[PDB]
């Protein structure tokens, strides 16, 4: 199956003419991030009979070259975030390899479907794109995974995350979830969480070629 | 900037920063001995941790529209120069940042 079907059925069972509407004229009148042509980059790059491994952000980055359509990547000449920066800390101790690219791409062409739940945000407005229809969108993104896949690896980091639980049949598929890398919650348990190496366990154990984290 | 450049300021003397926001569970923060406020329990909070790559990290909490947390973090070291729970301020050292409650009602 393939996500233009899936878009096809979230898009006839709710009205998104009007945030289509705001979003054309957001992009013409104010500065929108990411491009208009990199909104569905982590769609593009992890096809929907491709996905191994689901990690939710929350709000694509609000500064100049950072967001291109991946939760949690930057573009490969920008500089790390702290959250990112963690990511991959726990994952230099996790698997053991050490990323000298904030580009996660390459994670998304393995299998991992980075997704945002909201996936517009003008620039310096930290949430300017909330409560515009995005949430119910990535809200049936994570249903049609949970739906139409048979065994994923849905990775949950913060409370946020960890509300989608409710979308995930968790009889058909794996949940790892743990407080945000954020350096505010790092600490109470995302560090030794090791998620990377638990998503290849369970995708080794269901008979799927484990994700290269490393480059 | 108001808040921001203060926090930055003291941190400093005891270069510029960008900010990262994140939504977390109140839970998810390091309270350590402390018992979280009840009107916050069970709360999804926006935080702006202000950073640069020289690098410790400080920070902003909000709850609906309101500054709840000031602090800073060294490791697994969280301190709170700053706890309000929407209806009072529970601890404050603004006085420190050079900072009043009338600075935060405004801003």
């Amino acid at each position: 199956m393939e996500w233009s079907q899936i878009f096809h059925d979230i898009t006839t069972k709710h009205d998104f003419k009007a945030m289509h509407d705001f979003l054309e004229k957001e992009y013409s009148t104010a500065i929108v991030y990411p491009d208009r042509e990199n909104i569905y980059q982590a769609f593009d790059l992890t096809p929907f009979e491709n996905i191994k491994v689901v990690i939710l952000g929350q709000d694509p980055y609000h500064g100049p070259n950072q967001a291109h359509g991946l939760a949690f990547s930057v573009q490969p000449n920008a500089k790390f975030p702290p959250s990112l920066r963690n990511m991959y800390k726990e994952l230099a101790d996790d698997i053991g390899c050490v990323r000298q690219t904030p580009h996660l791409q390459d994670w998304a062409r393995e299998g991992v479907l980075l997704l945002n739940t909201v996936l517009t945000v003008r620039q310096g407005e930290a949430n300017s794109h909330r409560d515009i229809g995005w949430e119910t969108f990535t809200d049936e993104i994570i249903k049609a995974v949970s739906d139409y896949k048979e065994h994923v690896v849905f990775i949950l980091w913060g409370k946020p995350a960890q509300q989608k639980i409710k979308l995930i049949d968790t009889s058909k598929h794996c949940i790892i979830k743990s407080v945000h890398p954020s350096p505010l919650s790092a600490y109470r348990g995302f560090f030794g969480s090791k998620p990377y190496s638990k998503a290849n366990t369970y995708l080794e154990s269901v008979g799927k070629s484990p994700i290269n984290w490393c480059e | 900037k108001q808040i921001k450049a203060h926090l930055t300021r003291y941190l400093e003397e005891i270069q510029e920063y960008l900010t990262e926001f994140v939504q977390l569970g109140i839970e998810e923060l390091a309270w350590g001995e402390r018992k979280i406020p009840e009107k916050l329990k069970g709360a999804i909070i926006d935080t702006y941790t202000f950073y640069d790559h020289s690098l410790i990290y400080s920070f902003i909490g909000t709850y609906q529209g309101k500054i709840i947390l000031v602090g800073y973090t060294n490791g697994e070291y969280e301190h709170f120069f700053y706890i309000n729970d929407t209806v009072k301020t529970l601890h404050s050292e603004l006085h420190l940042l050079n900072l009043t409650e009338e600075d935060l009602e405004f801003v």
